[PDB]
DNA sequence: TGCCCCCCCTTCGGTGCTTTGCACCGAAGGGGGGG
């Protein structure tokens, strides 16, 4: 029935009038079950025929719902909600079953049609009107309007939960120690009174949603184990994902690729050890949804290797306050991390991934700093604290980042673990010259007008060298006279450029990059022994630099 | 009373900023301090239909257990007319800084005794989160006067003037300035006397509704060269390019007479020794640093700026600038903390000291550029954060190219 | 032929710098999942 909760008042944008689009014409046999959907709304209320004052519209039609017989009714409020005020959505996040606590007995209910039992203001309903042709437009046909919330509008949704939250509060305050998790209309009840009285206060909380007019059916409400929840299995002990089955094809496609890569993601919450960047590879420098696309080779290991994690059975387990939060991190290659986190060994509450490639410039350090921010995010998100940490990195390595690196850099309370491959700084840069090491001075120029540069050196043992470059820029010559160094120096070399571009990647000691140019030059510091690296600058007659500058001109 | 009609600037709308995920310690007491302030009607349960929403989050300081709602109002005081305009503006007074000590008051409950305008309390929406999703959101918005709104100073500014009076007739010696929710009090007593005409102050103010500061001790720490009795070809690169970066602020600064002792190409390490030309030119500059750039003055019609720099062993440098290379102080921060193992920590303390520095001594915070990458400090710098007030910032990778600083 | 939310991966386009490309970042496309 509709509820008596009063109406939530809902605007236009101002300057915008209401929609006003024909309905796409359709046939007689799907008009009169269009026609006799509405005639039921309209006995229960939820809707009321209108006519030609109105000058609105907008058009109707139907999906099959997975009810065994049941149907979905919608219309198409693209250009009403256009013309919509703008709403501030109160739905923040979705539960995690890894944030329940064990409960002695639960319950799952679901309202039924949740939507149309909330009201709709009053002034606004004309702007919901829709019709349904009659003698295929020979006549004007039937006009109705909402008079509840529509499946479709953009304010639909919070309104809808936002009247749940309300309907609930008062049985929230009453009994404080029975577990509500409330998602748009599904609600999950978990208490720790024996099932007796439990029973009591389930069939009390669905009387008090009657009275404010929301059913809750028999056929949706659980009251044993395992419950359906969220798209997971609940048992009293442990909770599994319901079962992932990916697609298996001859020739994929860009877009079944896309939903290969989903789907792995959504398992990677609780099966370990998930990647999926070579299978992601294959979407780069695409122009089709069907766009056929071959595996590569790491492609089809990738898939094999998640396919092998993905047939064996697991179990995430509920969260105990008494007891710490322990996140634990693995390194996987090229850029990615896999991580659990747990409370006692070998019981893990979730499992995750962190694979984003943020800057043109990194290394594994900054990188495992990102996953223990993502980690500690997510934790706080679930559990309302941030774990302690066990990381494949050693204080020495850790405390070295942290000082010869320039920006503010923190990482919380970690015990180190010896899991390799470890994470390390892959070369350090020396803090002061190196006696008995030769000087490069290195220098590169462009013309931006030509494309056309030069790059080259001049040396204290007195070795000068000049290549020219074809297609460059001003920023790669400067890099490139540094790759031209490391390339013809010794284990131990030092360099002066006045390029405080090139310094400044450099000095971030990055082991990965987006750059071929770039990654030539970290293979290159990784095979030194020592190297110095200093700034002066250009144009100033400075000994060494301006030697070689005069030589690149 | 009456309320104040207050308006946005022309053109802009309210603020749409999301609320970002909170521990369990800090949503309980935002929902033990909101509820109590529904009760009170000073904050009303709203719907989805307001589009306008504010982050909230909550801060504990060391000495005082008792949490505080902190709003980041950021954005809606950048949308909301200024009060210059309307001339309902507080002014500075520039004797706060030359005083002993100065002792911050925060007095924003003042604020929650007067009506905001009907019309522009949507826009002060806020959203408190659930653990784990639990529930939505519960949205509340201010009926009067909010802390942390710019618009609060200003209206209540004449009730603050005959509330304080008595106190400013009877100790005329002594410099009140709001700041926003603060009140920053300076005077010369003794330690122990300054801190007793506090709480008298305290208690005239409770009958109708942080640490001491020590400005005198707030040195500049200039650019410096470094001596040495031998000289390599590398420490004279390094010096040649600290004082070229330094001919931008300074004037009269000059590198002909070091460059050309470099003259060749030399190795890094060579001991290369000083010209008389050379120590002439060095003593020289290194007085230009001495004492402070002839021709810099504040303009309270333009924003300030701060740059900080991690410099190691818990030390960080800092200038505060409105034109670039025109300094109004350079300074040196450092932690006392003890720990000696937080990064973030430290940089967000410097924050708030430097910003407080700018408070006593132009009455309006910095836009603060750091020295740190986006995501970490959003990971964590609410976890430091002690002030009532938030400043401006962007977040910057430079690498030094000069250690300009030290 | 509809709506709202979270997540990941890719691509695109705006901003600002004592630039002439570059690096950063937010938004929008695709996909997963929930209702
Ligand atoms: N494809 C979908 C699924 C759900 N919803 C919204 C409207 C629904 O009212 C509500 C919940 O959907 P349910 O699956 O729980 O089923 P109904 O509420 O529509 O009907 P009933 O629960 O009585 O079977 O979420 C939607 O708009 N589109
Ligand atoms: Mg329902």
């Amino acid at each position: 029935p509709i509820s008596p909760i009063e109406t939530v008042p809902v605007k236009l944008k101002p300057g915008m009038d209401g929609p006003k689009v024909k309905q796409w014409p359709l046939t007689e046999e799907k008009i009169k079950a269009l026609v006799e959907i509405c005639t039921e709304m309209e006995k229960e209320g939820k809707i009321s025929k209108i006519g030609p004052e109105n000058p609105y519209n907008t058009p109707v039609f139907a999906i099959k719902k997975k009810d065994s017989t049941k149907w979905r009714k919608l219309v198409d409020f693209r250009e009403l909600n256009k013309r919509t005020q703008d709403f501030w959505e109160v739905q923040l996040g979705i539960p995690h079953p890894a944030g329940l606590k064990q409960k002695k007995s639960v319950t799952v209910l679901d309202v039924g049609d949740a939507f149309y039992s909330v009201p709709l203001d009053k002034d606004f309903r004309k702007y919901t009107a829709f019709t349904i042709p009659s003698i295929n437009n020979e006549t004007p046909g039937i006009r109705y309007q909402y008079n509840v919330l529509p499946m479709g509008w953009k304010g639909s949704p919070a309104i809808m939960q936002s009247s749940m939250t309300k309907i609930l509060e008062p049985f929230r305050k009453q009994n404080p120690d029975i577990v509500i998790y409330q998602y748009v209309d599904d609600l999950y009840v978990g208490s720790d009174l024996e099932i007796g009285q439990h029973r009591t206060k389930i069939e009390e909380l669905r009387q008090h949603l009657l009275r404010w007019g929301f059913t809750t059916p028999d056929k949706k409400h659980q009251k044993e184990p395992p419950f359906l929840w969220m798209g997971y299995e609940l048992h009293p002990d442990k909770w599994t994902v319901q079962p992932i089955v990916l697609p298996e094809k001859d020739s994929w496609t860009v877009n079944d690729i896309q939903k290969l890569v989903g789907k792995l993601n959504w398992a990677s919450q609780i099966y370990a050890g998930i990647k999926v960047r070579q299978l992601s590879k294959l979407l780069r420098g695409t122009k089709a949804l069907t766009e056929v696309v071959p595996l590569t080779e790491e492609a089809e290991l990738e898939l094999a290797e998640n396919r092998e994690i993905l047939k064996e059975p697991v179990h995430g387990v509920y969260y105990d306050p008494s007891k710490d939060l322990i996140a634990e991190i693995q390194k996987q290659g090229q850029g990615q991390w896999t991580y659990q986190i747990y409370q006692e060994p070998f019981k893990n509450l979730k499992t995750g991934k962190y694979a984003r490639m943020k800057g043109a410039h990194t290394n594994d350090v900054k990188q495992l700093t990102e996953a223990v921010q993502k980690i500690a995010t997510e934790s706080i998100v679930i559990w309302g604290k941030t774990p302690k940490f066990k990381l494949p990195i050693q204080k020495e390595t850790w405390e070295a980042w942290w000082t010869e690196y320039w920006q503010a850099t923190w990482i919380p309370e970690w015990e180190f673990v010896n899991t390799p491959p470890l994470v390390k700084l892959w070369y350090q840069l020396e803090k002061e010259p190196i006696i008995g090491a030769e000087t490069f001075y290195v220098d590169g120029a462009a013309n931006r007008e030509t494309k056309l540069g030069k790059a080259g050196y001049v040396t204290d043992r007195g070795r000068q060298k000049v290549v020219p470059l074809t297609d460059t820029t001003n920023q790669k010559t400067e890099l490139q006279a540094i790759h031209l160094a490391l390339q013809d120096s010794g284990l131990e070399v030092n360099i002066v450029t006045d390029s405080q571009y090139a310094l400044g990647i450099i000095q971030a000691q990055p082991d990965k990059s987006e750059s071929e140019l770039v990654s030539q030059i970290i293979e290159q510091l990784i095979k030194k022994e020592k190297v110095y690296l200093a700034w002066v600058p250009a144009h100033k007659g400075i000994g060494g630099n301006e030697q070689v500058d005069k030589l690149v001109s | 009373i009456e309320t104040v009609p207050v308006k946005l600037k022309p053109g802009m709308d309210g603020p749409k900023v999301k609320q970002w995920p909170l521990t369990e310690e800090k949503i309980k007491a935002l929902v033990e301090i909101c509820t109590e302030m529904e009760k009170e009607g000073k904050i009303s349960k709203i719907g989805p239909e307001n589009p306008y929403n504010t982050p909230v989050f909550a801060i504990k300081k060391k000495d005082s257990t008792k949490w505080r709602k902190l709003v980041d109002f950021r954005e809606l005081n950048k949308r909301t007319q200024d009060f210059w305009e309307v001339q309902l503006g507080i002014p500075h007074p520039a004797g706060l800084k030359q005083k002993k000590s100065v002792t911050v008051l925060d007095v924003g409950d003042a604020y929650f005794s007067v009506p905001l305008d009907k019309d522009f309390r949507k826009y002060t929406a806020f959203t408190i989160p659930s653990i784990n999703n639990e529930t939505p959101g519960i949205r509340y918005q201010y009926n009067v006067l909010p802390q942390g709104w710019k618009g609060s100073p200003a209206i209540f500014q004449s009730s603050m003037t005959k509330i304080l009076e008595p106190f400013r007739k009877q100790n005329p010696d002594i410099v009140i300035y709001q700041y926003m929710d603060d009140l920053y009090v300076g005077s010369d007593l003794e330690i122990g006397q300054h801190r007793t005409k506090i709480e008298e102050l305290r208690q005239h103010l409770l009958r109708w509704g942080g640490y001491e500061l020590h400005p005198d001790k707030w040195t500049v720490q200039p650019i410096v060269l470094p001596e040495k009795d031998s000289w390599t070809v590398n420490d004279i690169q390094k010096l040649v390019g600290k004082l070229n970066w330094a001919s931008q602020i300074y004037a009269g600064i000059k590198v002909r007479q070091l460059s050309k002792l470099l003259r060749g190409t030399k190795a890094l390490t060579e001991v290369v020794p000083l010209t008389e030309e050379a120590e002439l030119e060095l003593a020289e500059n290194r007085e230009i640093l001495k004492e402070p750039v002839h021709g810099v003055y504040y303009d309270p019609s333009k924003d300030l700026i701060a740059e900080i720099q991690k410099q190691g062993q818990g030390q960080w440098t800092y200038q505060i600038y409105q034109e670039p290379f025109k300094n109004l102080k350079t300074g040196k921060y450092a932690r006392m903390k003890g720990a000696h193992t937080n990064d973030v920590k430290q940089l967000t303390e410097a924050v708030q000291k430097i910003a407080t520095e700018s408070i006593v001594i132009w009455g309006k915070t910095p836009k603060f550029k750091l020295p740190i990458q986006k995501e970490t400090w959003e990971a964590w710098w609410t976890e430091y954060w002690q002030a009532t007030w938030i400043p401006e910032w962007e977040f910057v990778n430079t690498p030094p190219l000069v250690k300009l600083w030290y």
